[PDB]
RNA sequence: GGAAAACUUGAGUGCAGAAGAGGAAAGUGGAAUUCCAUGUGUAGCGGUGAAAUGCGCAGAGAUAUGGAGGAACACCAGUGGCGAAGGCGACUUUCUGGUCUGUAACUGACGCUGAUGUGCGAAAGCGUGGGGAUCAAACAGGAUUAGAUACCCUGGUAGUCCACGCCGUAAACGAUGAGUGCUAAGUGUUAGGGGGUUUCCGCCCCUUAGUGCUGCAGCUAACGCAUUAAGCACUCCGCCUGG
């Protein structure tokens, strides 16, 4: 009933498998208590404007949610925090 | 957190306790106690060598550990409880391993929270690690000043100390008294800071809960006569006629400083207190 | 922050002297030389606007 | 400086004619202590 | 180490200071207004700077760093006058900054003056 | 960095066409529209053109060749020959002579003079 | 506030005939589930005094029509005291 | 319309040549429209597709 | 005025659209200030109408990286927006209040004002604890002056900030109570609604309700006010009757 739109940046300096290891943490995350992820579409590198935790590049993502809960995104603000390779994130409600 | 105490009587007028809320269990554990007689500031020859002690509460002894040497093996709390003998709570963490042991519980500690004491840890309230494998800016408590003898520095209620720098094999700390000083780097810190935060503010409003706490009241100098201290007697009430107020055994005690100089840690103390 | 070559030193100065000009820096610090009341910047900033 | 005053008292007239002139240097003082103008030249 | 550097000015309402460094900001040389015997309110004018610049700038002599790339950090009368007179040593300035500390309303700025 | 960026490249003000009424029917897939008798040229698609007019004058003078710059029309007479010195490329400001690219064995007669 | 599904539902017990939203006792149960929705929002929220002076407004407008109901039938009244539950 | 925060290349022409905002007296953009802008400049500023200053 | 009915404009709910620094709680973020640690580096820095107190050779300031912490939120930003007033300005999520527009489905005077009462109410204060970065009463010192306890400068405590209880006062001001009608126009602007057009979106056109600036009638003692009345009316409340 409601449309979420989550955005989270991970490191640059990660291999393959670890990058896709993580992301599909946060997909099942973000399908618990009846979440239903539409689509996880990803961003490649893009060379963000200013120096974030000394870095210069970043592997962008973009996931939509369509909830009634807010169970499963602040699970995701409170897991993001403590991991330390997921450096920012930012859900947003589209009406 | 504190309670306030209606003024029913006199001695209970402006006496303020404080409530156990953090206090999960009011009884001992039987196998980490152990006998504590009061030696009322007697030494070994048998004679007062500390003023004001005496017979307070009869307390049993609780062995904890300010030496944290069980690594990378996880340790759930039981319960916070009270210690007679020292200002904070304590923490009775039982190990995966099935061993039981205290450690004196930080600000937020719950039940049901693991503990990690090893050098592999995560940076959370309640761990132990070396002071190398620890962050600086980060608070801290219960400081071993020498590898493997146990935590001594920042200990009671409240206490902590934030690490500044590292030089070669030392950190740079801020103590609670405010005083910059090296610590060697192969040395365990608790993270976080020690509960019990409102110990400081209670009244404890009546003569009689300081003599529980096994307090004898202290005489003054100036009403004794003039071989029992140097501020002895004038005729009626007297100024202490002195250039320095003095102790009861001739040193002056208003501003000197008694450090004993030509000392090993002179060269790790950094900045005075503050 | 342009970097200005091919050229002289009195020639990127005007190139330079119009980077700051149009730019809150000169006008910025001005302002915050002294901490005005929290009411009456409502009214330099309606002085600054009305005379446009 | 000018003052004047029509009392008869030529005592107690002059403790106003000193009063007349006090004020009147203040007047001439802080007229010329306006020097403390802060102007940066360009 | 040799022709590769940062000139750092901040010239403020008062004492037009002048550091330069290398690339990588090391303190190369350095001197101000009051280093030249401009002993007070003097040293808030284009003259001072006329002459702040260069005594730093040719009295470095340990590498040669000999190009700057300006970089001005303060609200000055002497600003612009600091860099016309550091070629007056002709040292190819190349790249001119205004990087200013300018606050995103911040802290508290102290009193007005009256 | 490739091509010209789309404010400074309306500034211009190269959207603006001849009039309607005056229309060449050919044009129609260079042109927006038109507003008031006068036609809009497509904005977008003549960045798509003047990248791949571009792409070939890049590598012309690359095998050393020489361009020619003609200019005739009277509001665009000398804006080709300030930009044909900064090129190093030959001009021309008046009127075509009649031959000089196809009859130029008597035009470098005279250029010879 | 509340949802217009559980808006749309709070409509179908107290309505008087089909398309007769508006009636006063029609106003008045969503007026309770509104009063009962804000209150408990305030009452974890104790500090929020710009929406309290919304719930007594609409306090006011549930008083006001109860106490019209009273003035043209008394046996109406009684029975949407018991149907939800109100005090006087 | 509505601005959407990844779209960065209309988004950056309104962006100054520093970092700052363009007020729509110098754009000429309508009023509602500069305040959905400055909604989408700024969470734009916080995921690094634009900076605070250059 | 009472009673029994009937009506739809007032009032309220629907339905469909919007706009918003309206509140509350929890997170996230950047620039700057201060302090500390370090690298490199050398005599002043700072401050003023001029100086001095102060700071620095136990390496100051300046510069570069990293850290900790508190406080605010540049640009957007506007005689703009929202709220009953005080007031409200980073960003995100949750919870929640109000207004406006349009449609006419529905209820059928359900309305207005409101003594006593009951709640909100800037700052400075007070209490119990926190936290303490800048700023800063009191206070200390240096200059000015004819003189100081003023102005200016260095330093600095309560406070400024948070949580919970209080206090309940301001030039709390549009020095103008609330409600509903009616009475030349011109002009900006806001959320729209439409629109005609479109514009490469541009615009320019008619439309509730806001928000300004001009200006008749009328009013005022005069300034002035003038569809946002201080004009013409009716209701109710607060209040004044020399200093």
């Amino acid at each position: 009933m409601r449309t979420y739109e989550v955005m989270y940046i991970v490191r640059p300096n990660i291999e393959e498998d670890a990058k896709k290891a993580l992301v599909e943490r946060f997909n099942g995350i973000l399908a618990t208590e009846g979440a239903e992820v539409l689509e996880a579409k990803d961003w490649g590198k893009r060379r963000l404007a200013y120096e974030i935790n000394d870095f210069k590049d970043g592997f962008y993502n973009i996931v939509r949610v369509k909830s009634d809960n807010n169970k499963a995104t602040d699970e995701f603000q409170r897991l993001a925090k403590i991991s330390d390779d997921i450096i920012r994130y930012m859900v947003i409600r589209e009406d | 957190a504190i309670k306030k105490y209606k003024p029913i009587t006199n001695g209970r007028r402006n006496m303020t306790s404080l409530d156990f809320a953090e206090i999960t269990k009011t009884t001992p554990e039987k196998s980490l106690l152990k006998p504590l007689p009061k030696k009322a500031g007697r030494n070994n020859q048998g004679k007062l060598t500390v003023r004001h002690h005496g017979g307070g509460h009869k307390r049993q002894y609780r062995v904890i550990d300010f030496k944290r040497n069980k690594d990378g093996i996880n340790a759930k709390v039981d319960s916070i409880q009270y210690d007679p003998n020292r200002s904070a709570n304590i923490a009775l963490v039982v190990y995966a391993d099935g061993e039981k042991r205290y450690i004196i519980a930080p600000k937020g500690l719950e039940v049901g929270q693991i503990v990690e004491s090893g050098a592999e840890a995560d940076i959370k309230v309640g761990n132990a690690l070396p002071l190398q494998n620890i962050p600086v800016g980060t608070v801290v408590h219960n400081i071993e000043l020498k590898p493997g003898k146990g935590g001594q520095i920042a200990r009671s209620a409240g206490a902590s100390a934030q690490v500044l720098g590292k030089e070669g094999k030392y950190v740079l700390i801020r103590l609670r008294s405010g005083e910059v000083r090296m610590i060697l780097s192969t040395c365990r810190a608790t993270i976080g800071q020690v509960g019990n935060l409102q110990h400081e503010l209670v009244n404890v409003g009546k003569a009689g809960r300081s003599r529980w706490k096994g307090i004898r009241p202290t005489v003054r100098g100036s009403v004794m006569n003039p071989n029992d201290h140097p501020h002895g007697g004038g005729e009626g009430r007297a100024p202490i006629g002195r250039p320095s107020p003095m102790s009861p055994w001739g040193k002056p005690t208003l501003g000197k400083k008694t450090r004993r100089g030509k000392k090993s840690s002179d060269k790790l103390i950094v900045r005075g207190r503050k | 922050t342009v970097v200005r070559k091919n050229e002289s030193l009195e020639d990127a100065l005007r190139r330079f002297k119009r980077s700051v000009s149009k730019s809150g820096t000169i006008q910025e610090v001005r302002k915050r030389e002294f901490y005005e009341k929290p009411s009456v910047k409502r009214k330099k900033k309606s002085e600054a606007a009305r005379k446009r | 400086l000018r003052a004047e005053e029509r009392n008869d008292d030529l005592y107690a007239g002059i403790d106003l004619i000193n009063n007349k002139l006090e004020r009147q240097v203040r007047k001439y003082k802080t007229r010329i202590n306006r020097k403390s103008r802060d102007r940066g030249d360009q | 180490n040799i022709e590769n550097g940062v000139a750092h000015i901040r010239s403020t309402f008062n004492n037009t200071i002048v550091t330069i460094t290398d690339e990588f900001g090391n303190a190369l040389s350095w001197s101000s207004a009051g280093a030249l015997g401009f002993k007070g309110s003097k040293k808030s004018t284009p003259f001072a700077a006329q002459m702040a610049s260069e005594t730093a700038s040719k009295s470095a002599m340990e590498h040669g760093l000999k190009t700057v790339e300006v970089t001005v950090k303060g609200p000055g009368p002497g600003r612009e006058s600091a860099i016309r007179a550091l070629q007056s040593a002709g040292l190819e300035v190349t790249a001119i900054r205004d990087v200013t500390p300018v606050p995103h309303n911040g802290c508290r700025p102290p009193k007005r003056r009256r | 960095m490739a091509v010209i960026s789309m404010k400074q490249l309306l500034e211009a003000g190269v959207h603006f066409g001849h009039q309607t009424r005056r229309w060449n029917p050919k044009m129609k897939k260079y042109i927006f529209t038109e507003r008031n008798g006068i036609y809009i040229i497509d904005l977008q698609k003549t960045v798509k053109k003047v990248d791949e007019a571009y792409n070939f004058l890049k590598q012309v003078s690359e095998d050393g060749g020489q361009v020619l710059f003609v200019g005739t029309k009277k509001q665009a007479q000398e804006s080709v020959k300030s930009e044909a010195e900064r090129a190093g490329q030959f001009y021309i400001n008046q009127r075509w002579l009649g031959g000089l690219l196809t009859n130029y064995k008597t035009i470098s007669k005279r250029i010879k003079r | 506030a509340i949802s217009q599904e559980r808006k749309n539902e709070i409509i179908k017990e107290y309505r008087v005939h089909e398309t007769d939203t508006g009636s006063p006792e029609v106003q008045i149960a969503v007026l309770t589930a509104e009063i009962n929705a804000v209150n408990e929002h305030l009452r974890t929220h104790k500090k929020d005094h710009h929406s309290r002076r919304g719930l007594l407004k609409m306090v006011g407008r549930r008083r006001h029509l109860l106490n019209y109901l009273r003035s043209k039938d008394i046996q109406r009244y009684r029975e949407l005291i018991k149907s939800l539950g109100i005090r006087r | 319309t509505h601005i959407d925060y990844k779209d960065t290349e209309l988004l950056k022409r309104f962006i100054s040549e520093r970092g700052k905002i363009l007020p729509r007296r110098v754009t000429g953009t309508s009023a509602k429209y500069q305040r959905m802008l400055t909604t989408a400049i700024k969470r734009s500023r916080h995921m690094a597709l634009l900076p605070y200053v250059k």
